């Protein structure tokens, strides 16, 4: 029975920083992949970042290309998103999805208001 | 990402562009050229076009030997393919997506699965049957046939049903026109990882064992009784030759994706051998006319009344 | 308010109820039971199913043999051609439209169905005008082969297109008939803009009456060994070919006139659609005769089949 | 070239009366049927009334059943709608269509405000 925690995030300074978390529960974690996806206040979900099951190859959108950075802990069942040099449009509710999809399991996410 | 995974589906194409949409919602013309979807419907039409007549004549003429029971059993399942599966995929080729819906996909994949498995397990029966006549291990031993043709449906449904149970699932493949077992996503919720093993084990390896187990008995082996034997035991060979030609490519790519899950492969990679393996409906009876002379005579009897 | 007339269409059903919608927009399940639309697709499938194989073998076998160059074979290949134009041009559209329950393809989607339904009947008709003329010239022997036949089979297409093209010109038009699955000439609305009143005359005159004249004109000439066995069976087949054509086309032709006479009257959707779909057997029955009756063909067909 | 005039109509008594007209031009009039159709200010067109080409059988909606009454002049190429004992919901723009359709061919209409 699947359960993704959505820890890390809050109100942050324009041009600040913040580290996100995502504790996975109830599945073979290392056996598949995990993504980060955010909900901008107004427009549809943006696929932020993603990473392979082994964790070898991360991928980012142009929007947060190199500012954000993604990495996962297979042992602990966790996914992180170190967001740096933030902006006002990075203000959104961040969800961590499984597989390769923008389809969000869990929810509430993390309201990272910049 | 390389491919785009969704609840129902997996599109072998990066949504980096933003273009990717569900094949249970919108047409998938970003995957391939829109005329290639028309080419599928063109190809897929002709499978249904020469599917029904060749199988229906072969079904009719037979009812109007163990071999004939099986090659009627195939004419049955080939018509289940044509009307059950091919119809859906010919219509889906038009729209460019499973417009019928998730259950619309299950149809396509189910009778594609029956067709291959009932074709496979029938060649397991044809393998067993000549070994018992040619090598002559049990003396005077050929209603036997009707029991062993019921076997093919028993085992094919062991393969085709469980996706519909919810162990594994049927999922749009390649151009999102055919459907088949989930080789792509681990989908541990569905546990489809384990099924792919079960299928390549119980519904591929075990059959091909018993086939070449019986075929290997006639390595030391290979008047008119044996002419009838020869041409019909030769047809058993040509029937498998065709089955290997047909199903190998798709089976190979299916495993290749299962091995390299999440890797970079295009939509056409899988769809080509998948649609190629849908000739299983038509080629089987064409052999049964072409090679089996006893049938050919009596087919023309029914035709030319 | 018996029927409901629109820009493109005419629905044989009162829009007193408010239910009536265009058959170029929504399915017409208020007209008949939804399973009857499925029954149409079922029927219409089997026309395409036994349409292609019977016609394609008959097309292939005739051309493959360098023999089989008798006027009869030219016509019955010409039909195998037009019957395949029917199957792929017309029947496909109506089999698909039967599914959805309306001309989903659009106004031009209707034109397809009606056009090759019109060619099929006219090329079948004008071919029986040729078969009528040809068996009079040999049997009664008034004027004492290959070139003759090809000229007179080109005639059938010339005249069929005189009939089928003008709807697409904009004189008359193709319009959904009965259950709104088949299409045909506008017998329903006056549509004087289209002038389709005048066309129906032209068609029943030039493309029905004139043919049936020349048919029975030649048939009336023949009121008063083995060459004549070949003659007999093939001149008998000319008869059976017309017998079938009258069986086929009369019902629809009758209802088509009945509506033309009683425009605006009270008639159901099934009234017209039944004889219309019945007359779409023209694609399949023609070659079935050519195999059944013509023995010389049947031999050579099995040659091609059984290599 | 078709031309339908839409004469008769205006502001009228609650429970009043009014006779409408429809001069047809540019077609064989008696070969055609003719209808009346109104546009309520708010909701979709109502098929008011209709009559056969010969003029034999007039047909009305239950909305205006017996209150309204339709008749046509083949000689003069005209269609009339004698509206009697009117109501506030009879307030609409009336069009005269050809054939049997609520498909409205071009006319002024007539804003009969009750
Ligand atoms: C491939 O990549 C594409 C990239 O776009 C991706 O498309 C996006 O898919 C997601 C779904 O996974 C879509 O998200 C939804 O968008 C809804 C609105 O979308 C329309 O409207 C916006 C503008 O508002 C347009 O930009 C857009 O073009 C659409 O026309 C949005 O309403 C959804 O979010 C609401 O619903 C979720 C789910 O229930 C909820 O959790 C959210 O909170 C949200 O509700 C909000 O509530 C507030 C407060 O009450 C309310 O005021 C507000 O209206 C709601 N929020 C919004 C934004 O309206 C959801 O985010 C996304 O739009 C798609 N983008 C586009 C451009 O299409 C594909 O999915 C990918 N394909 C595959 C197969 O992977
Ligand atoms: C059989 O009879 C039915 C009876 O309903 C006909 O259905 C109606 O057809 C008319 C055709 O014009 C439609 O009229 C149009 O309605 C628009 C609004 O309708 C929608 O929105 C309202 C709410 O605002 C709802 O009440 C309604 O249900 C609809 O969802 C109007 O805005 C249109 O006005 C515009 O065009 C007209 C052109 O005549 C102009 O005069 C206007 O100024 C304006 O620009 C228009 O009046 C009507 O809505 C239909 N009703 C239904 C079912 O919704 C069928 O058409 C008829 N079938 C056939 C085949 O003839
Ligand atoms: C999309 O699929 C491609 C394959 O088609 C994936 O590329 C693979 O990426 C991994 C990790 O970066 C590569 O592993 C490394 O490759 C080097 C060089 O070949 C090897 O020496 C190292 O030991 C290491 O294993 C892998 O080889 C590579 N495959 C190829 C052949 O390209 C990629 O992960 C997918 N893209 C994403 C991010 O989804
Ligand atoms: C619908 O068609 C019917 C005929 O099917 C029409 O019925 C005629 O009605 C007129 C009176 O308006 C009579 O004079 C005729 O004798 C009727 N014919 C018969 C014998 O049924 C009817 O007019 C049409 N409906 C409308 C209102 O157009």
């Amino acid at each position: 029975q699947v359960q993704l925690v959505e820890s890390g995030g809050g109100l942050v300074q324009p041009g600040g920083s913040l580290r996100l978390s995502c504790a996975a529960s109830g599945f073979t974690f290392s056996k598949y992949a995990m993504n980060w996806v955010r909900q901008p206040p107004g427009k549809g979900l943006e696929w932020v970042s993603g990473i392979r099951p082994s964790g070898d190859n991360p991928t980012y959108a142009d929007s947060v290309e190199g500012r954000f950075t993604i990495i996962r802990d297979n042992d602990k069942k966790m996914v992180y998103l170190q967001m740096t040099s933030l902006k006002t449009e990075d203000t959104a509710v961040y969800y961590c999805t499984r597989g390769y999809g923008t389809m969000t399991i869990e929810g509430q996410g993390t309201q990272v208001t910049v | 990402m390389n491919g785009t995974e969704g609840p129902n589906f997996y599109v072998p194409f990066s949504n980096k562009t933003g273009v990717v949409r569900s094949p249970f919602e919108a047409p998938q013309y970003y995957l391939a050229e829109p005329w290639q979807f028309s080419m599928l419907a063109a190809y897929m039409f002709l499978l249904i076009m020469l599917g029904f007549p060749i199988n229906f004549l072969t079904l009719y003429v037979t009812v109007q030997t163990p071999l004939n029971y099986i090659l009627l059993n195939l004419a049955v399942a080939d018509l289940f393919m044509v009307f059950g599966g091919f119809t859906t995929t010919l219509y889906t080729s038009l729209h460019g997506y499973f417009v019928f819906g998730p259950t619309g996909c299950n149809l396509e994949g189910f009778f594609a699965t029956l067709g291959g498995e009932i074709a496979l397990w029938s060649l397991v029966v044809l393998a067993i049957e000549r070994y018992v006549v040619v090598c002559k291990p049990m003396s005077n031993f050929r209603n036997h046939a009707i029991m062993g043709v019921a076997f093919t449906w028993v085992m094919a449904l062991a393969c085709a049903a469980p996706p519909l149970v919810g162990w594994s699932r049927y999922i749009p493949e390649g151009m999102q026109c055919s459907c088949g077992i989930d080789y792509y996503t681990p989908h541990e919720e569905t546990n489809n990882e384990s099924f792919v093993i079960y299928m390549f084990v119980v519904h591929f390896i075990i059959p091909l064992i018993v086939i070449f187990f019986c075929y290997g008995q006639l390595v030391f082996t290979v008047a008119t009784t044996q002419k009838a034997e020869k041409e019909v035991t030769r047809m058993v060979i040509i029937m498998v030759i065709a089955f290997l030609i047909c199903w190998l490519p798709y089976a190979g790519v299916a495993f290749y994706i299962f091995t390299h899950q999440g890797s970079d492969f295009g939509p056409i990679f899988m769809t080509i051998p998948a649609f190629f393996a849908k000739t299983s409906a038509v080629y089987n009876p064409v052999i049964y006319i072409m090679m089996n002379k006893q049938f050919r005579n009596c087919m023309v009897t029914t035709l030319c009344c």
